[PDB]
DNA sequence: AAAGAGTATTGACTTAAAGTCTAACCTATAGGATACTTACGGACACGGCGAATAGCC
RNA sequence: AGCGAGA
DNA sequence: GGCTATTCGCCGTGTCCCTCTCGCTGCCTATAGGTTAGACTTTAAGTCAATACTCTTT
């Protein structure tokens, strides 16, 4: 029996802590792992032509600090998911370039 | 050899994706007369059409 | 665990949202006269907790009335009719 | 060396290729994978605890609608202790809700496909064998991440474009 | 510093030179005189004749 | 002593050890004040962690 | 066909031998469509055909020659590309896919184009 | 380091009023050994997964560390077996990772 | 028709809070005068520069 | 920041 | 005869080095001002309680 037990591997995350200087919630099963939707996954998503789901992922699942509470509210109350905003990382980039 | 080769392959894919990041379909047809020629079968010296081996990808 | 351990929850936020919804509702069930005083005593209506003097002045009445009714409201609000639905939000 | 104001921008660990185009995302899971041959091509197992957690908002809504809990916070308490009544509602909610299953690395377009999830007992995403090649995912300790579309557009996209049964032929050579 | 040094190319200053200027290692002129330059150059030719004669005298 | 009983079965989230941190000063909410009045219980300060 | 697509992307720029009299520095790598557009602009009002020759440039160079600084910066060698784009006061029109991803609005592909 | 400190202070040491005990400052040595045994690359957290794992963590020769080849800078020719390895190092046992 | 409860009065007592003033106790700054006056991987690519020969001043 | 490990 | 330009080599600096995930350790003295903090003396807000009259319900 090798020490790679499933109980130590299984993990799930709906909402939890977020990183400090940026949103895009904290990674790692230790804290509350948000699974990395890295670049190749973006490419695969584009190749399907699947655009709305990509925007959903990168904006309101990860970063958008205002939309996030809004989608939670919509889910809780059963309303249409709102329109995505601007991810909070683009503005930190803007401030750093400035 | 597996590790370095997958690293270089990933980098190459990144390059190719960036170059082709803007090749998307726009029109049904341009009606352009221009085109390329593909050989398909080659004439046999005795006289016969043998299917070119690499036809399925051409 | 301190890493952004002071951000929004979206669970406390919605809990507070439905909190004020149900508070305004349960308060609307009873008579308005109790409601204005209970709002401004603690400053719910506009964020300013005013005292017996201010409420009496706003409604041209003595502070003693307001103390009675705000005590009457405080005593009457022990009714499970109001406290039962609004029990777990504490 | 001190991380200068420009070191924030360059390299693999610069801001461009760790935080802008690639982000960590909520509403996601990960587990080891075990072959399940009893599933249909458009299905994938999903352990009960993982599904409960992922769907905790929706199940809360349903069990408040069903009056199993009086209000939202009582429902949240109901779910946090996994009270027995919250399993049937869970079966009700998960139904007809597509989910994407990625296996890093996504060498090609077929590295991420949408299945219709189904509950399974123990802690292991029961994958359909026939899609194994598409992921190149072979059952000796691979870990497959799960993502949950939310918006109506996203759910349509997953249900239509990405459904495993809708992608049989390779985009490369067909 | 980013080669090619865009300041250097703009002002046509060699990179090492520019560096020595902006890190306080070598002086640079920024303005010069023209016609009155001619007239006092003749006056200055006389004044350096005087100075050369004095140094040759010592 | 705020320590779980020895040799006791526990579950995720169960209090292993009971600790409370001083809350210092926190601006309270009027809605919470009204709530606390509805229940007429201790507002309490020392934060729970 | 995939390969054809890449080599197509590779052959889209022409080198300028004769500047003619129209703002084309010799040795400039200019898109063929814009080259023709300039030519139809200058045939009238006095014709000065600016001769050019087709040229083959590597994938990296072709990528870094795009008209989008936010994508080139995302690609590689960040410092230099930003310095260049800044000196040129270059404006990115946000038309590609990487850019639309970065700023988090909808990609113009698949379900994102302006007809669907 | 300790000898440097001593040698420095000798210019300011009044003659005949100095003894070794007041002359030797031991703090740098203890600091060096501590910072070695903690956070030094070749002072690794013991791996007691099972008695064999602990045993094999001993007798383990790592080619990387302070004054050694790092994974990146290490070429592809140090990784391969040498005919001189016979009897001195196992050609079989090796990590499979990077 | 009677009794009980609520809605008021008034006074009487009580406690937070709060506006001064103190005091004392931290806290931030300046200064110190015999004489000494110098540290401690490897590949691709392009741009800044060795070695040559011929022509012009 | 540093170690070790899975695919 | 020497220097510079047109033609080669040559060397140095910069850039890049797949993804995703898991666990564990790291001298002295003197002035002046702030400073809140801490107590005293006001309030202001709160709580208790006697009383009594009127209205509603049984
Ligand atoms: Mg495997």
């Amino acid at each position: 029996k090798l020490h790679h037990l499933v109980d130590d591997k299984i993990h799930a995350r709906s909402t939890g802590p977020y990183s400090m200087i940026t949103q895009q919630p904290l990674g790692g099963k230790a804290q509350f792992g948000g699974q990395r939707f890295g670049e190749m996954e973006c490419w695969a998503m584009q190749a399907y032509g699947a655009a709305y789901t990509l925007q959903e992922l990168l904006t309101i699942k990860s970063d958008d600090t205002v939309g996030r509470v809004k989608v939670y509210e919509a889910i809780v109350k059963g309303e249409n998911i709102p329109e995505p905003g601007i991810p909070e990382s683009f503005k930190v980039l803007l401030k750093e370039l400035q | 050899d597996t590790a370095l080769r997958t690293a270089d392959s990933g980098y190459l894919t990144r390059r190719l994706v960036d170059v082709s990041q803007d090749v998307i379909v726009r029109e049904h047809d341009c009606q352009t007369e221009r085109g390329i020629v593909v050989e398909l079968a080659e004439r046999a010296p005795d006289g016969t059409l043998i299917r070119d081996p690499y036809i399925e990808t051409s | 665990f301190i890493e952004d351990s002071e951000a929004v929850v979206a669970v406390d936020a919605v809990s507070f949202t439905l909190l004020q919804d149900q508070l305004q509702s349960v308060l609307d069930t009873l008579s308005e006269r109790e409601a204005g005083v209970v709002r401004l005593r603690f400053g719910l209506t506009d964020g300013q907790p005013r005292t017996l003097d201010e409420i009496g002045q706003v409604y041209g009445v003595t502070r003693e009335r307001i103390r009675q009714i705000e005590s009457k409201t405080m005593s009457k609000l022990r009714h499970p009719s109001r406290s039962q639905v609004l029990r777990d939000y504490l | 060396p001190l991380k200068s104001l420009s070191d924030l921008l360059k390299g693999k660990q610069g801001r461009f290729r760790q935080n802008l185009l690639g982000k960590r995302v909520d509403y996601s899971g990960r587990s080891v994978i075990v072959v399940g041959p009893q599933l249909k091509l458009h299905q994938c197992g999903l352990p009960k605890l993982m599904a409960l957690e992922l769907f905790k908002p929706f199940v809360m809504k349903r069990l408040v609608d069903l009056n199993h809990a009086q209000n939202i916070k009582s429902a949240k308490r109901m779910v946090e202790r996994q009270r027995p009544q919250v399993w049937d509602v869970l079966e009700e909610v998960i139904a007809e809700h597509p989910v994407l299953l990625n296996r890093a690395p996504t060498l090609h377009r077929l590295g991420i496909q949408a299945f219709e999830p189904m509950l399974v007992e123990g802690k292991a995403i029961q994958l359909h064998p026939l899609v194994c090649e598409a992921f190149n995912a072979d059952f000796d300790g691979d870990q497959m991440a799960v993502h949950l579309p939310l918006s109506a557009e996203a759910q349509a996209e997953a249900r239509i474009l990405m459904l495993s049964s809708n992608n049989i032929l390779s985009p490369a050579s067909g | 510093k980013g080669v090619p040094s865009r300041l250097g190319y703009l002002l046509d200053l060699a990179p090492k030179d520019l560096e020595k200027i902006i890190y306080f290692a070598a002086y640079v002129i920024t303005s010069v005189d023209e016609e009155m330059r001619h007239n006092e150059l003749s006056t200055l030719e006389a004044e350096m004749a005087v100075e050369r004669k004095a140094v040759e005298d010592q | 002593r705020g320590i779980v009983r020895i040799g006791a079965e526990v579950r995720d989230g169960d209090i292993l050890v009971g600790k409370v941190t001083p809350k210092g000063e926190t601006e309270l909410t009027p809605e919470e004040r009204l709530l606390r009045a509805i229940f007429g219980e201790k507002a309490r300060e020392v934060r729970d962690t | 066909k995939h390969i054809e697509v890449i080599v197509r992307q590779m052959l889209r720029r022409v080198t300028i031998i004769d500047s003619g009299s129209t703002e084309f520095l010799p040795g400039s790598l200019i898109d063929r469509a814009e080259f023709e557009a300039e030519n139809r602009r200058v045939v009238a009002e006095g014709g000065e055909p600016a001769a050019g020759r087709p040229v083959l440039m590597g994938i990296t160079k072709a990528s870094l020659a795009t008209d989008s600084w936010l994508s080139a910066a995302s690609f590689q060698e960040t410092t230099r590309v930003l310095t260049d784009a800044a000196i040129n006061c270059r404006s990115d029109k946000l038309n590609g896919l990487k850019e639309n991803v970065i700023i988090g609005k909808l990609i113009p592909a698949g379900t994102g184009i302006n007809r669907y | 380091r300790m000898e440097r400190v001593v040698r420095e202070r000798m210019t300011t040491q009044d003659v005949e009023a100095i003894t070794p005990q007041t002359l030797i400052n031991i703090r740098p040595v203890v600091a060096a050994i501590k910072e070695f045994f903690g956070t030094s690359q070749l002072s690794q957290f013991m791996d007691q997964n099972n008695p064999l794992s602990g045993l094999t963590h001993k007798r383990r020769l790592s080619a990387l560390g302070p004054g050694g080849l790092s994974r990146e800078r290490a070429g592809l020719e140090v990784r391969d077996v040498h005919p001189s390895h016979y009897g001195r190092m196992c050609p079989i046992e090796t990590p499979e990772g990077p």
